[PDB]
C-alpha cells in the first residue's frame, strides 16, 4: 500500500457521489411530478364568459404576430384604443412602521449582532456621486464590524468557506463504506482522528489532549500508522486539490463527526467534602439568577463574544463566602439559645438495629453531603427530613447513614470585626443622608455610575482594604443587598426608609424626607419595612386601590400598573405614531415604562446605521446608564412607550431608577392630562432634529372606553381603526416566544447534563413568568412550584436530586427560610404517599 | 451594485 | 402522440403605451391567469402595471394573422401608489371574480373585476407591499410581503371582516425588506425571503371560523438559511415539497431540498420551532433527520442549478413552472438581456434512462451499440443488426450535432463528444453545482428584462410581462393551418 495507490482507489470509489447525486434529483424530480396539485375551488359556470372587447380616459395598445422556428414578427402593428375605468381608494393607509412590533412586560437582554446582508437603500447609477455616497457607507459599515477587533472574515472566503461546507456535507456519508470497502490496516474513521489531534495545527493543544483522552495516543503497528498517514495525503490529493472550490480536506470530515465536534464547542457554562460540594452544586451557583433566581434571564453581562456571564454566586466568590458567613452567623445565634408523615428522629432512632437496608449509590451519599453543609449549624431545620423526602428512603436511613459516615462541618473562626465610624454625609442606623451627601456619593447619580460585582472581601468596607463600592469609582457608592458586608459591621450597607404614614408616604415632595427618593431608587420590600412596600410592590396586590391610596408611593415600576393609554396618529406633521391618554392622569403620577432590549453603546450604533439611511432617521434608543454604556432599543420589542413624540414643553418626563439592582426608565405626570391628549417629553440633548460612536438616543435629565379624539386611534396589534366609545383594548402580553428561547438557550448548553437541562428548564419555565426582583417574594412562589409540581418531582430520581441542588443554594445563600424547607418536606412525602396508593 | 429597474 | 414532448414558440406580443410619466420607467410587474373558470373555459389573465389592471381573454385561432388576445376590462388606479403585486380571489358570497392589487403604498386593494368596482381594501402593512400570494387550499386567503419586513395572513371571509388580518409572521425571522412570498398546495407552509439573504419556511396554524380580535403572531420560522445563495433572494417558490429560489447576481434558478421536510407528516406547532441560540449559525431546522454519524447532520441540499444567463446586477425578476396532474411540469423565466428559457422537467429522467442503457449496452457489447428512435421493435431492431449488436432506443426530442464517444465520424457506432457533451449541458444532473443549459431558449427583439411569468390552466400559453410596459404571449398546441 502507497499514497499514490490509495488515491487511485478513491477516485473510482468517488465516481459513484455524481451517479448517486443523478439518481436521487431524478427520482425526486418523478416523484414531484406525480404529486403534481389537481386544481380546486372551480366555479361551476366561466364568471367572465359575458364580458366582451372594450376596443373618459383612452389608452393605446399595439398587437403584432410572430411566426416560425425564430419567431419572426409578421409586421402588424395594429393599436387599438381601450376605455379605462378609474377606481379612487376609499381608505388611507396606517402611518409606517419596520418589524412587528411586540410587547415585553419587563426589558430582554439582547445578543451583540453582526451585518450579514448588504442593505439596499435604492439604485444607483453607474460611476455617480449617488454610487460613492452608497459605497462608502457600506465601507463604513464594515468598520463598526472590525472595531470590535472580532472575526473579520471577508466575503471572498465566506462564499469559499459555504462551498466547501457543502462539499464536506455530501462526502460525510462515503467515508464509512469507503473505508470498509478498501479494508486497510489502521485506516478507520477513530484512527483517522487518532492521527488528526497527533498530526499538525488548526485544534487548541487543550483540546487536542480531549480528543486523546477520549479516544487513546494508541495506534500500533509503526506500518499501520503509516497507512493512516499515507490515507489522509491520498485523501487530500483527491478531494482537497488546492485550485478547486469543491475542495475539502479529511480535517474537515472528521471535524463534524459525532464523537469528535464536542470537543469544540464553545458554549459552556461552568476540606476534601466540601470541594465535592461545591463541584455538586457547580450549575446552580454559576447560572443562578440573585435578582430574579432563574438560570436564563435577562440578567447578566454579555461580553464582546456574546458569552454570558450570569449575576450569579460565581459573581460573588461563589458558593464558599456567603456560606463560611452562614454558618458564622448560625454559630453566633447559637449562644442566645417536628413531626413529619413518613416516621423521624422523636419516633424512631436510626430504625430497627438489625433490618435488612438496600444499598445506597454515590448519588445518594451525595444528596446527604451538600444538603448537610448547606445546613450546616442550625437550630431548627434538620436535613435528614428533606433528604428523607428528596431520596424518598424512609427519615431514620438518613440517622443511621448521617452516624455511619459521621459527618463533621469545616469550623468558623470568630469574624468579630472591630467596630468603624459613620460616614459624616450618612446615617445607616437613623436611616437618612445628611451634609454634602450629593457631592460625596454617585449612588443618586445613575448616568455616572459604572457597573462592578458586589463587594465579597472579608475585611472592612474601605478603600484600603480593596472596597470597590468605595473606591472602584470616582467616589464611593453605598453598599446595597448583593454586598456581602451586613449593615452592623458596614457603614455604607443601604437600609431603606424609616418612611411611616397614616396617609401616603415616599413621596417626591414632603416633615422628614424619604432616602428612598433622595436616591433616585424605589423601595426594597424587605429593608422597606413599615412604608410599607412588602404589600404595594406586590404585583399580585397592583389593582388594589385603596391599598395604594396610603403608604409607599415609590414602588410604581414594581406595581407594574400603567395608566391606560391608546395609539394614534400624531398630530405633528409627517410624525407617524403618538401615544394618546385613554384616562386622566393628574401630575405626578406613574404613566408608563420604557421597555425594549438591552444593548451596549456599541451595539445601539451598529444598529442605527444598519437600519438607516444616507439619502434621508427613526430611533427607539433610550439610554439607561450613560457611563457604562446600557442602552434601550424598543424597535421590535417593548411595549406603547415606544411611540410617545418629542415636545420641549412635554406633559410627563423620564426618569432613570435603581429598582432592586434593575436600572428602570420611569415616565412621571408634569402636568395634569385629560383623555385623548397626545403624551410628549423633551428628548434630551442627544436626539438631532425635532420639530413641533454617533447614535440618535433619547435620555433623561440630569373596564375602560376608546376617548373622544379627533386624530384617528389604531389597534396595538390588528391596526383596526378604533372608533371612539368602544371598549379599549387591553391586549394580555405573550411570553410563549420569550419562554422558548430561554429553554433553548439552556438545551444548547455543552457542560450541562441532560438531567441537569429537564430540571433547570422547568424551574425557569415557571419562574420567568413571575418576574422575581426581591427576594421577599421567592418563599411565596417557591412553594407555589414545589406544591404544582410536587407529583413529577417524586415520579424521577434525578428531579429530586436536582430539585435538592436548587434548595442547598438558596439555603446557602440564606434566601430560603427554613420554615419553607420543612413545608416543602411535609408536600413531596404527601405527593410520594400518593404514588404508592395509586401505580 | 444592485439595481431594480431595467435602464433606458 | 410526440405532442406531449413540444415547447412553447412566440405568437403574440403588445407594447401597453407608458402609464407611469413622472421623471423609474413604466414597467408590468405582475402576470396572473384567473384559476377557479371551469375546465375548458377560454384562460383570462391580468397584467399589472405601474398604475393599471390589464385583464385580458385567450382564445386559439385557425389564422396566423388574427390576435388571440382581447382586453376585456382594464381599471386605473387613482393614486400615488406604484403597483407590483397581485393575486386572484373571489366573492365568498357571489363567488365573482377579485383581484388584488399592492404597491408602494402599503394597502391591499381587491377590485371587482367584472362589475368594475373596488371590493375592499387591506390596511395594516407599515411599508409597501412586493408580493402578493393566494392559498392554493382556500381561495380567501392572502399572504403579503412588505417593506416593513413582515408577511400579513389575510381572510375575505365573511367571519374575518372587521378585522381581516388571521396571523402576523414577525418576530426576528427577516431583518430587511422582503421581497418573495410562496405558499405550499397544502396552504399551510408559507417561504418567505427578501433583501435580508434570508430563506424562511413557515408553519401557519388553523384559523377559526369566527372573528378574531387579534391576528395568531409567528415569532420564529420551521427552517431559516440564508446559506442557499450569497445574495438578496427576489424569487421563492414550492415545487411538490422541493424548493426552487433565485438570488441577484447568481445566473442561476436553485432547485434545493430541506433535509427532513415532508408535507406528508404532521404541521409543526408554534412551540416546535427552532430559536436562534447560536448566531455563529445561519441555518436553522425543526424538520432536521435525527440519524447521522456527523454531530452537525446537513439541514438542506443543493439539488441543480438551472442556468439562467445575463441577469447581472438586476433584481425583481420571478419564475414560474407549469404543474398541472396528467402533463409536463415546464420551468419558464425571462433574463434581463432579451431571452425567454424553458425546461421541460419530464426530459431529465428520459435521458438518465436513455444514457444508462446506452452505457450498459456499450460495456455488454464492446461498444457495437446501435441506437434507433422511438417511432420499430426493440425486437424488430435487434433482428436487423443480429446478435453481437446492443440497440438501444432513443426519446425522439434527443438531437445530436461516462460514455464513450465514436472515434472517426464515419463510425457507425456512437455519437460525437460534441453531441453528448451538448445533450449533457441540458439534461445532466449529476452536479449540484452544474448549470442547466435551457432546453428552448427564445430571443426577444429590443431591450428587455423580463418580470413574471404565467401559464394558462391547461398550458398552452405562457405570458412573460416586463420593461416598457410589454408582454409577450407564447404558444403551444396551436390550432393555426
Ligand atoms: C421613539 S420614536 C416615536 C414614535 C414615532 N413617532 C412613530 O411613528 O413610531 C421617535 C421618532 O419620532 C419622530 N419624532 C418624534 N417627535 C418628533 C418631533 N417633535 N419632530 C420631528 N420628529 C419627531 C422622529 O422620527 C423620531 O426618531
Ligand atoms: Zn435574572
Ligand atoms: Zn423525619
Ligand atoms: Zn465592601
Ligand atoms: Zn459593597
Ligand atoms: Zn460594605
Ligand atoms: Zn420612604
Ligand atoms: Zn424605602
Ligand atoms: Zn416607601
Amino acid at each position: 500500500w502507497t499514497v499514490d495507490k490509495i488515491a487511485s482507489a478513491l477516485s473510482v470509489l468517488a465516481e459513484e457521489v455524481p451517479q448517486n447525486h443523478s439518481r436521487l434529483v431524478n427520482f425526486l424530480l418523478e416523484e414531484t411530478e406525480k404529486r403534481a396539485p389537481q386544481p380546486r375551488h372551480l366555479s361551476k359556470t366561466d364568471p367572465f364568459a359575458h364580458m366582451k372587447s372594450k376596443a373618459v380616459p383612452t389608452m393605446d395598445v399595439k398587437f403584432k404576430q410572430h411566426s416560425g422556428e425564430y419567431g419572426k414578427s409578421r409586421n402588424s402593428g395594429r393599436r387599438f384604443q381601450y376605455p379605462v375605468v378609474c377606481i379612487k381608494p376609499d381608505r388611507e393607509p396606517v402611518p409606517p412602521y419596520r418589524f412587528h412590533h411586540a410587547e415585553i412586560r419587563k426589558n430582554i437582554l439582547a445578543l451583540n449582532s453582526q451585518l450579514n446582508f448588504v442593505p439596499h437603500l435604492r439604485d444607483v447609477d453607474p460611476n455617480s456621486a449617488e454610487e460613492q455616497k452608497y459605497s462608502a457607507w457600506l465601507m463604513d459599515l464594515e468598520n463598526l464590524d472590525s472595531k470590535s477587533g472580532f472575526k473579520i472574515q471577508p466575503r471572498s472566503q465566506k462564499i469559499a468557506k459555504r462551498a466547501q461546507a457543502e462539499y464536506a456535507a455530501t462526502l460525510a456519508p462515503y467515508l464509512e463504506p469507503w473505508l470498509r470497502k478498501l479494508n486497510i490496516e489502521g485506516c478507520t474513521k477513530s484512527n483517522l482522528i487518532r492521527f488528526m489531534a497527533s498530526q499538525p495545527d488548526s485544534m487548541t493543544p487543550q483540546q487536542k489532549s480531549n480528543l486523546l483522552d477520549t479516544y487513546s495516543d494508541d495506534m500500533g503497528s509503526p506500518q499501520a500508522v503509516r497507512n493512516a498517514s499515507m490515507f489522509t495525503e491520498a485523501w487530500d490529493r483527491v478531494f482537497n486539490d488546492q485550485s478547486k472550490l469543491r475542495r475539502v480536506a479529511l480535517r474537515d470530515i472528521l471535524m463534524l463527526d459525532k464523537n469528535v465536534e464536542p470537543i469544540f464547542d464553545n458554549k459552556r457554562a461552568k476540606e476534601a467534602l466540601m470541594q465535592k460540594v461545591i463541584d455538586a452544586l457547580g450549575s446552580y451557583t454559576t447560572l443562578g439568577c440573585l435578582i430574579c433566581f432563574s438560570h436564563d434571564c435577562e440578567h447578566g453581562e454579555i461580553e464582546r463574544d456574546n458569552q454570558k456571564r450570569c449575576f450569579s454566586l460565581e459573581e460573588i466568590g461563589g458558593l464558599m463566602p456567603s456560606l463560611r458567613r452562614k454558618w458564622a452567623a448560625q454559630i453566633e445565634q447559637r449562644q442566645k439559645t417536628p413531626p413529619c408523615r413518613n416516621e423521624c428522629y422523636r419516633i424512631h432512632g436510626t430504625g430497627d438495629p438489625n433490618q435488612q437496608v438496600p444499598p445506597w449509590s454515590e448519588n445518594e451519599v451525595g444528596t446527604l453531603e451538600w444538603m448537610f453543609a448547606t445546613i450546616g449549624y442550625s437550630q431548627t431545620l434538620r436535613p435528614e427530613c428533606f433528604v428523607g423526602a428528596i431520596l424518598g428512603r424512609p427519615c431514620w436511613d438518613v440517622h443511621r447513614k448521617l452516624q455511619e459516615l459521621d459527618l463533621r462541618l469545616p469550623p468558623v473562626e470568630p469574624r468579630t470585626i472591630p467596630k468603624q465610624k459613620s460616614l459624616p454625609w450618612y446615617d445607616r442606623r437613623k436611616k437618612q443622608l445628611m451634609s454634602d451627601w450629593a457631592d460625596a456619593t454617585i449612588t443618586h447619580e445613575h448616568a455616572v455610575r459604572e457597573l462592578f460585582a458586589p463587594c465579597h472581601h472579608d475585611g472592612p468596607c474601605t478603600a484600603a482594604n480593596g472596597c470597590p463600592c468605595a473606591s472602584a469609582g470616582t467616589h464611593p457608592v453605598l453598599c446595597e443587598r448583593f454586598c456581602l458586608c451586613t449593615a452592623e459591621e458596614c457603614p455604607l450597607k443601604f437600609t431603606g426608609c424609616a418612611c411611616h404614614s397614616s396617609g401616603k408616604t415616599c413621596l417626591q415632595r414632603q416633615g422628614r424626607p424619604c432616602i428612598c427618593v433622595q436616591l433616585n431608587r424605589e423601595c426594597d420590600p424587605t429593608l422597606c419595612k413599615g412604608c410599607g412596600a412588602r404589600e404595594r410592590a406586590d404585583p399580585e396586590n397592583a389593582y388594589d386601590e385603596v391599598l395604594h391610596s396610603t403608604g409607599c408611593q415609590n414602588v410604581a415600576l414594581q406595581r407594574g400598573a400603567a395608566k391606560a393609554v391608546v395609539l394614534g396618529k400624531s398630530q405633528l406633521e409627517a410624525c407617524g405614531y403618538g401615544l394618546f391618554a385613554a384616562e386622566d392622569i393628574e401630575e405626578g403620577e406613574f404613566v408608563i415604562e420604557y421597555t425594549g432590549e438591552l444593548i451596549s453603546h456599541d451595539e445601539g450604533v451598529r444598529r442605527e446605521h444598519r437600519r438607516g439611511d444616507v439619502f434621508d432617521k427613526v430611533s427607539y434608543l433610550f439610554t439607561l446608564l450613560e457611563q457604562e454604556g446600557i442602552w434601550v432599543d424598543a424597535a421590535i420589542y417593548g411595549n406603547l412607550s415606544r411611540y410617545i413624540n418629542h415636545a420641549t414643553d412635554g406633559n410627563i418626563m423620564p426618569k432613570i431608577m435603581y429598582v432592586n439592582h434593575e436600572w428602570r426608565i420611569k415616565f412621571t405626570a408634569i402636568k395634569d392630562i385629560k383623555a385623548g391628549e397626545e403624551l410628549f417629553f423633551n428628548y434630551g440633548d442627544n436626539f438631532p432634529n425635532l420639530t413641533k460612536t454617533k447614535a440618535a438616543r433619547m435620555s433623561a435629565p440630569k373596564p375602560l372606553l376608546v376617548p373622544k379624539t379627533t386624530q384617528p386611534l389604531f389597534d396595538p396589534l390588528s391596526k383596526v381603526q378604533l372608533l371612539p366609545g368602544q371598549p379599549l383594548p387591553q391586549h394580555p402580553i405573550d411570553d410563549s416566544w420569550l419562554l422558548l428561547k430561554h429553554r433553548d438557550n439552556l438545551q444548547d448548553f455543552i457542560d450541562l447534563r441532560p438531567e441537569e437541562k429537564e430540571f433547570l428548564q422547568e424551574w425557569d419555565a415557571f419562574i420567568l413568568r413571575r418576574h422575581i426582583s426581591s427576594e421577599q417574594y421567592l418563599p411565596r412562589y417557591f412553594l407555589r412550584f414545589v406544591r404544582e409540581k410536587a407529583d413529577w418531582l417524586v415520579s424521577k430520581r434525578s428531579r429530586g436530586e436536582e430539585f435538592s441542588k436548587l434548595v442547598a443554594t438558596l439555603l446557602a445563600r440564606r434566601v430560603l427560610p427554613e420554615r419553607v424547607v420543612i413545608e416543602a418536606t411535609q408536600v413531596l412525602n404527601d405527593a410520594r404517599g400518593r404514588l404508592r396508593e395509586q401505580g | 451594485a444592485a439595481r431594480k429597474s431595467a435602464p433606458a | 402522440d410526440s405532442a406531449e414532448w413540444e415547447l412553447p414558440r412566440l405568437r403574440t406580443s403588445f407594447i401597453f403605451q407608458d402609464d407611469y410619466k413622472y421623471l423609474d420607467l413604466a414597467e408590468f410587474f405582475d402576470v396572473k391567469f384567473y384559476p377557479y373558470s371551469p375546465p375548458g373555459a377560454p384562460p383570462v389573465f391580468a397584467a399589472t402595471s405601474k398604475k393599471h389592471a390589464v385583464i385580458c381573454r385567450l382564445t386559439q385561432t385557425t389564422d396566423k394573422d388574427a390576435n388571440p388576445c382581447e382586453i376585456i376590462q382594464l381599471i386605473r388606479d387613482d393614486g400615488n401608489e406604484a403597483n407590483c403585486a397581485s393575486c386572484w380571489s373571489k366573492d365568498p358570497i357571489t363567488d365573482q371574480p377579485l383581484l388584488c392589487i399592492a404597491g408602494n403604498e402599503g394597502n391591499v386593494k381587491v377590485y371587482n373585476v367584472t362589475e368594475g368596482k373596488l371590493y375592499r381594501t387591506l390596511v395594516g402593512h407599515g411599508g409597501g407591499i412586493n408580493d402578493l400570494a393566494t392559498s392554493p387550499a382556500n381561495p380567501y386567503i392572502i399572504a403579503s410581503a412588505s417593506d416593513d419586513t413582515t408577511i400579513r395572513i389575510w381572510s375575505l371571509a365573511p367571519e374575518h371582516e372587521k378585522q381581516p388580518c388571521v396571523c402576523i409572521l414577525g418576530g426576528e425571522g427577516h431583518s430587511y425588506d422582503l421581497l418573495s412570498v410562496a405558499f405550499h398546495d397544502n396552504g399551510r407552509y408559507v417561504l418567505s425571503a427578501g433583501h435580508d439573504q434570508v430563506i424562511n419556511l413557515w408553519a401557519l396554524p388553523e384559523f377559526p371560523n369566527e372573528h378574531m380580535e387579534i391576528p395568531i403572531v409567528i415569532y420564529y420560522p420551521h427552517f431559516s438559511s440564508s446559506e442557499i445563495h450569497n445574495n438578496l433572494v427576489d424569487c421563492v417558490a414550492f415545487y411538490g415539497d422541493l424548493i426552487l429560489s433565485r438570488a441577484c447576481h447568481e445566473d442561476t434558478i436553485v432547485l434545493w431540498r430541506i433535509e427532513g421536510f415532508s408535507s406528508d407528516d404532521p404541521i409543526p406547532g408554534p412551540l416546535d420551532a427552532p430559536t436562534p441560540t447560536d448566531m455563529t449559525k445561519q441555518t436553522r431546522s425543526y424538520f432536521t433527520p435525527t440519524v447521522s454519524p456527523q454531530s452537525r447532520p446537513a439541514m438542506f441540499t443543493r439539488l441543480a442549478q438551472f442556468h439562467t444567463p445575463d441577469c447581472g446586477v438586476q433584481f425583481f425578476m420571478r419564475f414560474r413552472m407549469y404543474h398541472v396532474p396528467g402533463k409536463h411540469p415546464i420551468l419558464a423565466f425571462a433574463n434581463a438581456k432579451s431571452k425567454t428559457f424553458f425546461w421541460d422537467l419530464a426530459r431529465f429522467g428520459e435521458y438518465a434512462r436513455f444514457m444508462a442503457d446506452l452505457k450498459e449496452a456499450q460495456q455488454s457489447y464492446n461498444g457495437r451499440v446501435v441506437v434507433v428512435d422511438q417511432g420499430i421493435s426493440l425486437a424488430q431492431a435487434q433482428q436487423v443488426h443480429g446478435p453481437g449488436v446492443g440497440v438501444v432506443m432513443k426519446p425522439a426530442w434527443l438531437v445530436p450535432k461516462m460514455v464513450s464517444a465514436s472515434p472517426d465520424p464515419d463510425s457507425p457506432f456512437g455519437f460525437s463528444r460534441e453531441t453528448l457533451q451538448a445533450w449533457a449541458d441540458m439534461y445532466d444532473l449529476s452536479n449540484p453545482v452544474g448549470l442547466i443549459k435551457a432546453h428552448r431558449s427564445l430571443a426577444i427583439d429590443g431591450a428587455f428584462v423580463g418580470r413574471q411569468v404565467g401559464w394558462s390552466p391547461e398550458g398552452e400559453w405562457c405570458v412573460v410581462v416586463g420593461n416598457g410596459n410589454r408582454a409577450l404571449i407564447y404558444q403551444r398546441w396551436g390550432k393555426e393551418r
